[PDB]
């Protein structure tokens, strides 16, 4: 049977530098004289897109910065210079004119850029939600790098826990940054029990933690 | 040139069966046939198998025997993927593809299938008002909180598509209630909070819910 394993699983490469991805086949795919290795690129929320077919030929509408090499069992996909729009997952694919097909496990590619601090904002609950019995307080961290970030909620300066959730956007294909949203959910009752709601952010782009807050009733 | 459109997202309970469609822009699928690919949330691509366009003879990959069936409804150059006795492990996005040559590779945008016992439920849309607390420099941030819905997905656009710059719609989080929640925000000129109107358009097909929430400024 044929299995393809890719190296590495993840890779972070500086904008403008070279990205090298590998794929090894459990057995030779060049015995017929042709190199049956293909490469696909897939960005979040989109279907795969062919980049290279037959180990080294560029697919349709693929910039020359992408290239491929190898034969037998070892192949590599090369990107140079890496651009922000290249943040994606890359898969090698084995197959002849007709199937079967065998995909490799994939290689996530993150674009590395200069550190950037997040812009922090906070949103007190809306009147209509409060009216329905709950209170959601949202904290937004906009356009930052690297992805590593820490958000702490404090109600009347008391660190909250187990009552908040967050999601980070995929790396921006334009400027290579991230954005994060954190939601502190509380019952109307609980919410009206306290006065100060704050979001405290720590990111290697901030000299010292930044805090955003408001007082219930102020807004 | 060619383009495959697939049927929308589906919600089924375990044990049920689901049937997804793939339609070409051309008048039929090429001589090479058609392929189906599976992608579980956050996982890799996995070839399911293929079906011959002429012989209608399907071939299934090892890990996809018994419960899966590829069918050709040539009646309108359409192909179908059927899965019976749905399990949790079937929760994934299914892609259909076909090719006429090395340079002619066409993919469908995939059909997201969700296997769960949870009931469908439209979201509530709450405004994330811009104010002194969501302003920095000349930029003001504002948004919409789409809370308590099931199943995925939800789409959000701003001012019917007019505003798209600086828009950030985050990945939905699954709350302890088993319901999803998501937020969509946008940064717009602080002064343009007296010259412009801002409305988020939320669409949650699974429950046929369409909401338009105008987001107004808050003084404090
Ligand atoms: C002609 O076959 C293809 O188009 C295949 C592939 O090419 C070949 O396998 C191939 C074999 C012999 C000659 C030319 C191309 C490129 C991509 C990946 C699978 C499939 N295509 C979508």
């Amino acid at each position: 049977d044929l299995v393809l394993t890719q190296s590495p699983a993840s890779l972070a490469v500086s904008l403008g530098q070279r990205a090298t991805i590998s794929c090894r086949a459990s057995k030779s795919v060049s015995t017929s004289g042709y190199n049956y290795m293909h490469w696909y690129q897939q960005k979040p929320g989109q279907p795969p897109k062919l980049l290279i077919y037959l180990a080294s030929n560029l697919a349709s509408g693929v910039p020359a910065r992408f290239s491929g090499s190898g034969s037998g069992t070892d192949f590599t996909l090369n990107i140079h210079p890496v651009e922000e729009e290249d943040a994606a997952t890359y898969y090698c694919l084995y197959s002849r004119e007709f199937p079967p097909w065998t995909f490799g496990g994939g290689t996530k590619l993150e674009i590395k850029r200069t550190v950037a601090a997040p812009s922090v904002f906070i949103f007190p609950p809306s009147d209509e939600q409060l009216k329905s019995g709950t209170a959601s307080v949202v904290c937004l961290l906009n356009n930052f790098y690297p992805r590593e970030a820490k958000v702490q909620w404090k109600v009347d300066n008391a660190l909250q826990s187990g009552n908040s959730q967050e999601s980070v956007t995929e790396q921006d294909s334009k400027d290579s940054t991230y954005s994060l949203s954190s939601t502190l959910t509380l019952s109307k009752a609980d919410y009206e029990k306290h006065k100060v709601y704050a979001c405290e952010v720590t990111h290697q782009g901030l000299s010292s933690p930044v805090t955003k807050s408001f007082n219930r009733g102020e807004c | 040139q060619v383009q495959l459109q697939q049927s929308g997202p589906e919600l089924k309970k375990p044990g049920e069966t689901v049937k997804i469609s793939c339609k070409t822009s051309g008048y039929s699928f090429t001589n090479y046939g058609m392929n189906w690919v599976k992608q579980a949330p956050g996982k890799g691509l996995k070839w399911m198998g293929w079906i011959n366009t002429y012989t209608g003879e399907p071939t299934y990959a090892d890990d996809f025997r018994g419960r899966f069936a590829f069918s050709l409804a040539t009646s309108a150059s359409t192909a179908y993927l059927q899965i019976i006795n749905l399990k949790n492990e079937d929760t994934a996005t299914y892609f259909c593809e076909t090719y006429d040559s090395p340079l002619g590779d066409y993919w469908g945008q995939g059909t997201t299938v969700t296997v769960s016992s949870a009931s469908t439920k439209g979201p509530s849309v709450f405004p994330l008002a811009p104010s002194s607390k969501s302003t920095s420099g000349g930029t003001a941030a504002l948004g919409c909180l789409v809370k308590d819905y099931f199943p995925e997905p939800v789409t959000v656009s701003w001012n019917s598509g007019a505003l798209t710059s600086g828009v950030h719609t985050f990945p939905a989080v699954l709350q302890s209630s088993g319901l999803y929640s998501l937020s969509s925000v946008v940064t717009v000129p602080s002064s343009s909070l007296g010259t412009q109107t801002y409305i988020c358009n939320v669409n949650h097909k699974p429950s046929n819910t369409k909401v338009d929430k105008k987001v107004e400024p808050k003084s404090c």
